């Protein structure tokens, strides 16, 4: 039983575009551990992306957050790209 | 179960020295401690699984290494006065132990200046008095193993080739022949009682000195050796 | 106090993927992890610097040598249960310890186990067993209940150890898990589909994590579909969470004994 | 912290003894009694963790995890019990603190005592007292003097007490001077 991981990309605070904030890619319930994660701006990988340490849930299952200090433009599209044991292609996961 | 060697030892002042240790068990922790009169036990290195050993109350002036499963070795690089003691090996099936902890038969080790105060014992064999035949029906042998040094000797009574523990009494502890000095050599009693009818041989077995320690005195060098008297 | 919670975790993973390490253990107390080791490393470090603060080298130094012989019999273990399972390839092998100190003074103990992220066996300290899935889990259940001592210790750990380890971590970190961040709510009215409007709740910038929120029709409790939002970490300390309607409403939150309305 | 057991304790054989053990430790996870004869190694008695008594036989074990200490109780004493009693407490970093040992001594039932000195062959015994008469060290450092020993006759189902004098002035009548020796001591 192999279980995928739940992605949820939101920001720390009610985004304004101009306005400093930090984009959160939280991954969770996944099973097994080996997962990758990395946080995409208009397709590109960005390189100053602070994470916290892979973390253990009551049902076996592990969770991370991955996080970056952005500032929201309309013209910029953010994404957290994410790959696991489930999935064939790493999964693209677009921010609202 | 553990297995554990030297049973006596005799060193000089800066010897290296190795005890060893081995289990049969399967066990993953192994331990090594000194056992000091007047004190508990103290932990000097333990090994909590194959792979890892670690610092315990005592570590200096000693080290380990848990060769493999089975053995942890104890090493005295530069042996001192101080580290005159009973080393006892344990293993336990892990660590934290809520089990049974297996220790081995010990080590005797003691740490000296100069190998020119080892003696072995003298022994001498004392009949029983008229009078206490006479008064009890019984017949009481005393036997006295004297002038001896380090503390490392083993008494026993030997009926018609064959050992004795029936009548027997050794003095758990023994006498210091001289109490004032330092270095005391010394003495130790036993008694073997039979009846009056069956009146009608002591072995001393003294740890001392083996073939690599150079003796370079006019005396007979203090071996271990087998001091009887009948 | 409110309830607090203590826990120790264990990972074994057998034939790992180069980076993976093979065993990894880490505590928490609450949401936050205090202490960490694995089998690259080799070492029980901090991972909250009020830990590093209140323990003394001893500490680290002793549950260092205690969890590389743990980490040991983890892949022991580890290799048994493949060995019954009749398995290849890479398997998981997990253990949960811990225990709750309740806001009213009651207290509960918690010690599990799972092979390839389903629960194996499950410590019953009241009747002082082992609960087996399978017969896989049974044959280790048979074994294990086999030394009574360490049973009686398990228990006594659970109950009283655990607790008095939970009681000195939450003074070391008083001024982190004994605090409260009361939440910033809102709000938003939204005409989606044609007819359909939708009334989302959204609160954040709250601690601790465990917060309340529902939607009530005239005084009321919603006999309608309310959407729940996860709690989430915003990456300061603090939550966010939501409660959706489809739609007078009024927003109910309780966080921290303070219990809050928002009417539309 | 601190594990502390009696430095020793005296009782008659058949009769019970309760050796205490108190821990004045950091923390708790478990208590042990190990037996030690005379040059031997320890070997494991019992191990409590939890409150209650224990029996192995002659032997049980006694924890009180509020009141921070336990016993060992030793029914109907037996000479072979004679040994060291060592417990020790498990500290809540997993560490084993041992407690110095309780010397357990155990005085025989002597049904017909005959106290007397006899001299050997340059050797003086002290024999056949009871178990209450108590052996004093020698004076003269030219003289020596071992404390009581208890002989058992298995055979002939007797036990007996004995003390050792010898020197290089020394007679017997003299031997046991430093010692409160029996009234009806005979000397031959
Ligand atoms: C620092 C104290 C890290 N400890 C640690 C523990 N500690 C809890 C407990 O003593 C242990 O689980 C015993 O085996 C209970 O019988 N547990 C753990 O799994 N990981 C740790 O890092």
């Amino acid at each position: 039983i192999q279980r995928t991981p739940k992605i949820q990309v939101y920001s720390r605070h009610p985004a304004e575009n101009g306005k400093s904030n930090f984009l959160n890619c939280y991954v969770s319930g996944f099973h097994p551990s080996d997962i990758e994660v990395d946080l995409l701006k208009n397709g590109e990988r960005i390189e100053k992306v602070e994470h916290s340490d892979l973390s253990f849930s009551k049902d076996w299952s592990f969770y991370l957050l991955y996080y970056t200090e952005f500032t929201p433009t309309e013209k910029d599209e953010y994404a957290c790209r994410v790959n696991h044991v489930t999935l064939s292609q790493p999964k693209i996961v677009k921010w609202d | 179960g553990v297995t554990q060697t030297p049973k006596f030892q005799v060193l000089k002042t800066g010897q290296s020295m190795t005890l060893q240790c081995a289990q049969d068990m399967n066990h993953n922790s192994m331990y090594w401690y000194r056992q000091d009169p007047g004190m508990g036990l103290r932990l000097i290195y333990y090994s909590a699984s194959e792979g890892t050993t670690d610092k315990g109350e005592v570590p200096n002036g000693y080290n380990v290494s848990r060769l493999n499963k089975r053995e942890f070795s104890l090493r005295l690089e530069s042996a001192a006065p101080s580290q005159t003691s009973v080393y006892f090996c344990a293993s336990s099936e892990t660590d934290p132990n809520t089990g049974e902890l297996f220790f081995g038969e010990g080590s005797r080790l003691t740490v000296l200046e100069d190998l020119k105060n080892v003696f072995p014992p003298e022994v001498a064999v004392f009949e029983p008095s008229e009078a206490e035949i006479s008064h009890t029906q019984k017949a009481t042998l005393v036997c006295l193993a004297t002038g001896f040094y380090p503390d490392h000797v083993e008494l026993s009574w030997w009926v018609n080739g064959k050992e004795v523990h029936s009548g027997v009494c050794t003095d758990p502890q023994p006498l210091k022949e001289q109490p004032a000095l330092n270095d005391s050599r010394y003495a130790l009693s036993s008694r073997l009682r039979v009846s009056a009818t069956f009146w009608q041989r002591c072995q001393v077995q003294f740890y001392g000195l083996s073939e690599n320690d150079e003796w370079t005195q006019d005396r007979a060098k203090p071996v271990t050796q087998i001091v009887s008297a009948e | 106090m409110r309830t607090h919670s203590l826990r120790y975790f264990r990972l074994g993973v057998s034939d790992p993927i180069h980076g993976v390490p093979e065993f990894i253990s880490v505590g928490y107390v609450d949401s936050h992890p205090i202490t960490t080791y694995d089998s690259v490393t080799r070492q029980k470090e901090p991972r909250a610097p009020w830990m590093a603060e209140n323990l003394a080298p001893d500490h680290w130094e002793r549950y260092t040598q205690l969890l590389r012989g743990w980490q040991q019999m983890f892949k022991v273990e580890l290799k048994r249960l493949q060995r019954h399972y009749n398995h290849s390839g890479s398997h998981t092998y997990q253990r949960m310890i811990g225990c709750e100190l309740l806001e009213d003074g009651s207290t509960t103990g918690f010690l599990q186990y799972a092979y390839d992220g389903q629960d194996f066996l499950i410590f019953n300290k009241d009747t002082l067993s082992w609960l087996a899935v399978d017969n896989v889990a049974h044959t280790i259940k048979q074994a294990w209940e086999a030394n009574q001592h360490e049973l009686l210790y398990q228990k006594n750990w659970l109950e009283e150890e655990c607790i008095a380890w939970l009681k000195r971590f939450l003074e070391y970190g008083k001024d982190t898990l004994q605090r409260t961040e009361p939440p910033l709510v809102r709000v938003n009215r939204k005409e989606t589909f044609p007819g359909v409007t939708a009334l989302f709740c959204k609160a954040h910038g709250f601690y601790p994590p465990e917060i309340y929120m529902t939607w009530m029709k005239n005084g009321e409790e919603i006999v309608q579909e309310i959407d729940y939002g996860d709690i989430l970490p915003s990456g300061d300390g603090t939550y966010q969470a939501w409660a959706s309607i489809e739609l007078l409403y009024s927003c109910h939150v309780e966080h921290s004994g303070v219990h809050m309305v928002l009417q539309v | 912290q601190n594990i502390d057991q009696p430095t020793e304790m005296t009782a008659t054989e058949g009769a019970i003894v309760q050796i205490n053990c108190t821990y004045q430790t950091s923390g708790f996870n478990g208590l042990f009694w190990y037996q030690q004869h005379a040059g031997e190694a320890p070997t494991f008695l019992s191990y409590n963790v939890l409150d209650g008594l224990e029996e192995k036989g002659r032997f049980s074990s006694f924890l009180s995890r509020s009141k921070g200490y336990s016993y060992l109780l030793l029914k109907e004493l037996q000479m072979k019990d004679s040994a060291s009693y060592l417990c020790a407490s498990i500290d809540s970093n997993y560490q084993l603190i041992w407690g110095a040992g309780t010397k357990l001594i155990i005085k025989p039932d002597i049904q017909n005592p005959d106290p007397a000195v006899y001299q050997l062959r340059s050797v003086c015994l002290f024999t056949d007292f009871d178990s209450q008469t108590n052996v004093s060290q020698s004076k003269d450092s030219d003289v020596y003097i071992t404390d009581k020993c208890v002989l058992d006759m298995r055979s002939m189902d007797f036990k007996s007490n004995s003390a050792v004098a010898w020197s290089n002035d020394f007679a017997c009548a003299n031997a046991f001077n430093n010692s409160i020796i029996p009234e009806d001591t005979f000397f031959p």
